[PDB]
């Protein structure tokens, strides 16, 4: 469970990312698509080079989810609930690849916010976005 | 595939007693009602609704027994899965789509069928070299994604 | 979550296994040991060849905790609290191990139970499992 | 393992000027926090209570040089890890009885303490790289369990 500790170490460094979530979310998109290759096949319809317009307009997409989280951090399943009924019942990603997606998150973010990336800071993000994963496979079956 | 003579031999006995036709059947239609998600590469197939309706629509059946027949195919080839799995490798990721993970799954999905059939005959260490298969049958499928 | 008729399938596949459950618990880790050993890292203390005692011994334990769990069917967090506490602070068993002792608890209930376990049953068991994977899991951070 | 000529100069470019001492120290000491569980093969170590504590920790400091010492190693024999790696493969399963997926945990952590230290330049064909490293560095250190 995220702690009171944790809430507030998020709340802190997602609030710094403030007005580049969009850029982060992409970014976070790329490292997936070319660390992880198998990622791609749930994207087959989309332009996948560098920088293309698929991927930065989805980019935004998620983090402005990902801002939905942090500001509803208390109430994920409420605040999420569509979001894991379109992951559940349409999309059909297999659970294994939200733990690849967080991961690249958590690159980006050290790569890009060199003073908050505290260890503590690190933990709780980790255990966010696992939470944030939990929530949105929770209707799978 | 590091599998020993041992495991070979265990593997291949056991397949002999095999019905490829009901088994390949039985593990693609479990793997869609187990793990229902895995519904999604199978839109066309018809109706997936219920347990029943899988297990018995005809060309869920069809398709297991072709699955099973390039599995076997693969047991002849032991020592060289990557090269004998290749051509259905660029396919499932090229043409079809298909995360690498559903391979796994699948594997797991067939070893519980191996082990509903053949009971007490499924022991442990047949068991074992049965999982060294299916990964290496996994990962051979996987081999050629990019 | 586990649905209801979910949990009437599990009553019925578990109500067959009654008197035999502890040898099913030995067997289960019996698979484990030997399809995936890395698993036994966390039996260095254990005799782990055929027919162990301390492995039927184990095995019982873990059969119980299963009857309980069962038992305890809709309030399976605080059932099974004390043994969510120890594995998460004493044993620290990496998460991913449940997976894989619960999928030996599958072939094992396929090997002994030919007519119960049909397509129903095998999907219900596998998510009751990994409901009891989750809980012994819940409090690791 | 299959490294692309291009990935090995942007492993071995970037690993340059890595400083062994503060990155080994960091990424040990972050595997502990941030996974808990992992504390247990170090209780000897003494005070890991809290973070500061472990990132303060100078057995944990000291420890994390010898591991990224051996990662050095590895990077020089990009194109045989088992065999470089089989002897440390053997002490961990058989006298430390360390589960391998921890391997996994702390190569990611690893791939993050590079991300917050070179920012901009650990660039996503750069971590991707680094991705295979970490990924053939644990499985060579898997190998020899048994
Ligand atoms: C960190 C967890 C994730 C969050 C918060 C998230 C969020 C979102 C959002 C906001 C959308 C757009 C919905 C809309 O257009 O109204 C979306 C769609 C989608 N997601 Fe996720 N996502 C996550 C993880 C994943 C992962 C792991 C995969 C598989 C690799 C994936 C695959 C997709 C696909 C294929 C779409 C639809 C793209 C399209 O056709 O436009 N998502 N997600
Ligand atoms: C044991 C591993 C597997 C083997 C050996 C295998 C083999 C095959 C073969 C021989 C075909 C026919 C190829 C063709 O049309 O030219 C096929 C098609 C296909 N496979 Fe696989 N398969 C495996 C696993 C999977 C699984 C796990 C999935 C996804 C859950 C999958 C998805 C598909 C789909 C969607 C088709 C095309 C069906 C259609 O014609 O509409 N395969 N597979
Ligand atoms: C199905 C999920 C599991 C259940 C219900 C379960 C249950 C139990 C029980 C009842 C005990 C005995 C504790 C006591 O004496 O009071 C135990 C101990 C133990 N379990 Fe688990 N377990 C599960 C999964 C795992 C897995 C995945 C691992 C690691 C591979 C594991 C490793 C251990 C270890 C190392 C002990 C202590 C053995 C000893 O020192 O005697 N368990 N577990
Ligand atoms: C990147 C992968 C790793 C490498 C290359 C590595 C390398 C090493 C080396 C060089 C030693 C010193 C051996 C000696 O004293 O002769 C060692 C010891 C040890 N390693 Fe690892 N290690 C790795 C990951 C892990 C992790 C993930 C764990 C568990 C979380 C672990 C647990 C231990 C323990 C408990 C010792 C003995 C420490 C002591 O002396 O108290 N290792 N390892």
């Amino acid at each position: 469970v995220l702690s009171p500790a944790d809430k507030t170490n998020v709340k802190a460094a997602w609030g710094k990312v403030g007005a580049h979530a969009g850029e982060y979310g992409a970014e976070a998109l790329e490292r997936m698509f070319l660390s992880f290759p198998t990622t791609k096949t749930y994207f087959p319809h989309f332009d996948l080079s560098h920088g293309s317009a698929q991927v930065k307009g989805h980019g935004k997409k998620v983090a402005d989810a990902l801002t939905n989280a942090v500001a509803h951090v208390d109430d994920m399943p409420n605040a999420l609930s569509a979001l894991s009924d379109l992951h559940a019942h349409k999309l059909r990603v297999d659970p294994v690849n939200f733990k690849l997606l967080s991961h690249c998150l958590l690159v980006t973010l050290a790569a890009h916010l060199p003073a908050e990336f505290t260890p503590a800071v690190h933990a709780s993000l980790d255990k966010f976005l696992a939470s944030v994963s939990t929530v949105l496979t929770s209707k799978y079956r | 595939v590091h599998l020993t003579p041992e495991e070979k031999s265990a593997v291949t006995a056991l397949w002999g007693k095999v019905n490829v036709d009901e088994v390949g059947g039985e593990a693609l239609g479990r793997l869609l009602v187990v793990y229902p998600w895995t519904q999604r590469f199978f839109e066309s197939f018809g109706d997936l609704s219920t347990p029943d309706a899988v297990m018995g629509n005809p060309k869920v059946k069809a398709h297991g027994k072709k699955v099973l027949g390039a599995f076997s195919d693969g047991l002849a080839h032991l020592d060289n899965l990557k090269g004998t799995f290749a051509t259905l490798s660029e396919l499932h990721c090229d043409k079809l789509h298909v995360d690498p993970e559903n391979f796994r799954l699948l594997g797991n999905v067939l070893v519980c069928v191996l082990a509903h059939h053949f009971g007490k005959e499924f022991t442990p260490p047949v068991q074992a070299a049965y999982q060294k298969v299916v990964a290496g049958v996994a990962n051979a499928l996987a081999h050629k994604y990019h």
